[PDB]
């Protein structure tokens, strides 16, 4: 108050000195049911797989593919990616998927 | 939506196709819940001054901490909320007398014997002052005296030269200026008494030229 | 670089023309109270307090001035001033008389009529008072006599 | 890119600064207003009409109020009022009077 | 080279919206003054000169 | 329709009715009217930038403007003269082209 008012002697009455703003405490991140997801564990767990000169060409669009399932998992030897990271794969959209 | 406020739960009811809403000072105000379903008001946190409760540095130092609009329940003696707010440094006696130092919207505050106490004001009626019998003074004798008094009519014609007012003694400057426009003509009017004309663009255009130099092959 | 500058002393400039342009408001305005304080003390002898001049008004005299108008008021100013106990109303058997024309004034025992201006005794009388409904709704109530001789 | 959107916020703030200027030019006004009111209702009975409060006045009272003055206007009202046809002038055998 | 128009523009809009503020405010106390002479005048007959 | 507009003169002979009061009620009437104004100041820093570091730094280019603007908010007229505390000086730190 001595600063605001720029004396040493302030007098009888209310006087407002700075303000006060509620910083958020917690931060929650909503978005709806994660549903109608990507069909990897046909490509994956196929039973019959297609020789090296005839593979398929699975297409894999209008739904959520969750890589955390891809890369938590030791029964896969090789999980090399080339341009991408393997973190970032669930933050990043695409318009299609080739299997 | 990235905003910041409190989520509670609301009494309207959305379409169910419409996520959130937005009061008339176009200010997002409510959403639903994409899991739930279900609208929550968004109200801003929050937001007030802090004020210093001082009964004067001649008496003694002892001050009060006064906060406005916010709830003691969320700000890091004796602590207790009021009307205003809430009040650090102060007490809560029950009692109620004339107002001292008025801390804002109805409680007020004063110095009483060693310590700062806290007193609702009641606001009765200021009629009571009516028949209060307050002394008017009627007077007896007069003395003959005169008065000059001047009271000023016209103002000095005052113009504005922008060219050395925001320049001085430069060349370049000038030169940056001209491109501005002929703002100065129209501060110079105004201050004349002549009202400046809104309209579209009819004197100032936004031409160029493109003198740049072709690159050789 | 250049045009930073530029751009504030535009700003600092737009200041002080909104700075000339409200004191050329204020100016116009006070213009126009001193018309109003001419056409009212020096074609006229205003009633009002302390408008031509400082106290009551008798006669006023324009000067001129270099933008602006010198005016010579003749007044009187209340040279000994005595405190009076006053009331809003009085009560005599109902019908609650306010004052017209004055104020009640007394001295501490008896109530007296005067204007505000001067001390001038008179004796409260029908025809110096109003009648107000009765005594209930008029906050102070005072009994008196109310002679009409 | 930066000063583009500080030379907005300037021009904002200059708008702010000149409805500032205003404000206080106005309020000087009322403090004006409030002077010549305590001036001709406190130390005279004023015959104006709805001036000092809201009727003919009576008496007055000053009260201190932070950044205002607080008048107790004492008057009375007109409780029943009769139109009544008026004329600007008569004529008694000429010589038209004014009241 | 288009800012600095704009610039200066800006500049003189500020100054119309000046202008159109005083204006305002003039017609503001322009009200009051009419009010306080319906008030002086027509409800009551004022004996102030002109 | 065209509107002759003759005289407005012919409205004061319409015998128009006037209310004359009768009876009278003494009433109280409470009136505010502001004197002063709590000195606001302006902090050009913080409002032009919302806690930026280069926003500032541009903005202290621009000038001493923001002492102007409080001085003319205080009260104190802005003086009209020509740049005898701003220069535009350049030091052209530019480095000089391999050879
Ligand atoms: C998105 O997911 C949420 C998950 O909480 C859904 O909310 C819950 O939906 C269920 C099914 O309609 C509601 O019924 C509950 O089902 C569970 C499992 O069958 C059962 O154990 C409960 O006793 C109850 O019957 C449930 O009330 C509702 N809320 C909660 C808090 O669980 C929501 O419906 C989903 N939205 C969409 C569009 O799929
Ligand atoms: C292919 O099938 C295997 C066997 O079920 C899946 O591995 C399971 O994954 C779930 C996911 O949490 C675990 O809880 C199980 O413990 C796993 N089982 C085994 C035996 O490892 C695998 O996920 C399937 N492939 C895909 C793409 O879903
Ligand atoms: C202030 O906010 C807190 C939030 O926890 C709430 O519990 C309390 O009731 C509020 N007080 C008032 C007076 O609104
Ligand atoms: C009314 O009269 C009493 C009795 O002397 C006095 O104490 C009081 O101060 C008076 N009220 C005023 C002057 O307002
Ligand atoms: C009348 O009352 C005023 C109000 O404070 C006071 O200043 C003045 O001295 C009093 N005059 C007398 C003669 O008591
Ligand atoms: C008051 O005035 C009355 C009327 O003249 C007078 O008789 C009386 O002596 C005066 N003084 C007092 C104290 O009543
Ligand atoms: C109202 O005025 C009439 C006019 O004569 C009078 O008879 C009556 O008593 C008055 N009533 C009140 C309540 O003043
Ligand atoms: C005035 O007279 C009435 C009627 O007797 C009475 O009720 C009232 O108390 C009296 N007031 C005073 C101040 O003597
Ligand atoms: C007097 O005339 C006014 C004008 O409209 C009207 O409102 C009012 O009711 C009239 N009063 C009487 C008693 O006729
Ligand atoms: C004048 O008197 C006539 C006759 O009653 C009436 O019709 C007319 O309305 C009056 N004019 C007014 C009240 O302005």
């Amino acid at each position: 108050t001595k600063c605001t008012l720029k004396s040493f002697t302030v007098e009888k009455g209310i006087y407002q000195t700075s303000n006060f703003r509620v910083q958020p405490t917690e931060s929650i991140v909503r978005f709806p049911n994660i549903t109608n997801l990507c069909p990897f564990g046909e490509v994956f767990n196929a039973t019959r797989f297609a020789s090296v000169y005839a593979w398929n060409r699975k297409r894999i669009s209008n739904c959520v593919a969750d890589y955390s399932v891809l890369y938590n998992s030791a029964s896969f030897s090789t999980f090399k990616c080339y341009g991408v990271s393997p973190t970032k794969l669930n933050d990043l959209c695409f318009t299609n998927v080739y299997a | 939506l990235t905003g910041t406020g409190v989520l509670t739960e609301s009494n309207k009811k959305f379409l169910p196709f419409q996520q959130f809403g937005r009061d008339i000072a176009d200010t997002t105000d409510a959403v639903r819940d994409p899991q739930t379903l279900e609208i929550l008001d968004i109200t801003p946190c929050s937001f007030g001054g802090v004020s210093v409760i001082t009964p004067g540095t001649n008496t003694s130092n002892q001050v009060a901490v006064l906060y406005q609009g916010v709830n003691c329940t969320e700000v890091p003696s004796n602590v207790f909320q009021t009307r205003a707010g809430c009040l650090i440094g102060a007490e809560h006696v029950n009692n109620s007398y004339e107002c001292d130092i008025p801390i804002g919207a109805g409680i007020c505050a004063s110095y009483q014997t060693q310590s700062i106490i806290a007193y609702t004001m009641s606001l009765g009626a200021e009629n009571s002052v009516a028949y209060s019998n307050n002394s008017i003074a009627i007077p007896t004798n007069f003395t003959i005296s005169v008065t000059t008094e001047i009271l000023p009519v016209s103002m000095t014609k005052t113009s504005v030269d922008c060219t050395m007012y925001i320049c001085g003694d430069s060349t370049e400057c000038s030169n940056l200026l001209l491109q501005y426009g002929s703002f100065c003509t129209q501060l110079n009017r105004a201050l004349t008494g002549i009202a400046v004309e809104q309209d579209k663009n009819t004197q100032e255009v936004f031409a160029q030229v493109k003198q740049i130099y072709k690159t050789p092959p | 670089q250049i045009d930073r500058l530029i751009t504030g002393r535009l700003q600092s400039l737009q200041t002080y023309v909104t700075q000339q342009l409200i004191r050329a408001a204020e100016i116009r305005a006070s213009a126009n109270l001193a018309a109003t304080k001419m056409s009212e003390c020096v074609l006229g002898q205003s009633k009002r307090v302390d408008f031509c001049g400082k106290g009551y008004h008798l006669m006023s005299f324009p000067q001129s001035a270099p933008h602006g108008v010198v005016f010579l008021h003749v007044t009187y100013v209340p040279a000994q001033e005595k405190n009076f106990t006053t009331a809003p109303a009085i009560c005599h058997d109902g019908k609650a008389h306010f004052p017209r024309e004055g104020v009640f004034v007394s001295n501490g025992t008896h109530w007296f009529v005067t204007q505000r201006n001067f001390y001038e005794p008179q004796i409260i009388t029908t025809d110096n008072t109003f009648v107000s409904g009765n005594c209930d709704v008029v906050i102070g109530i005072v009994n008196n006599t109310v002679y009409d001789p």
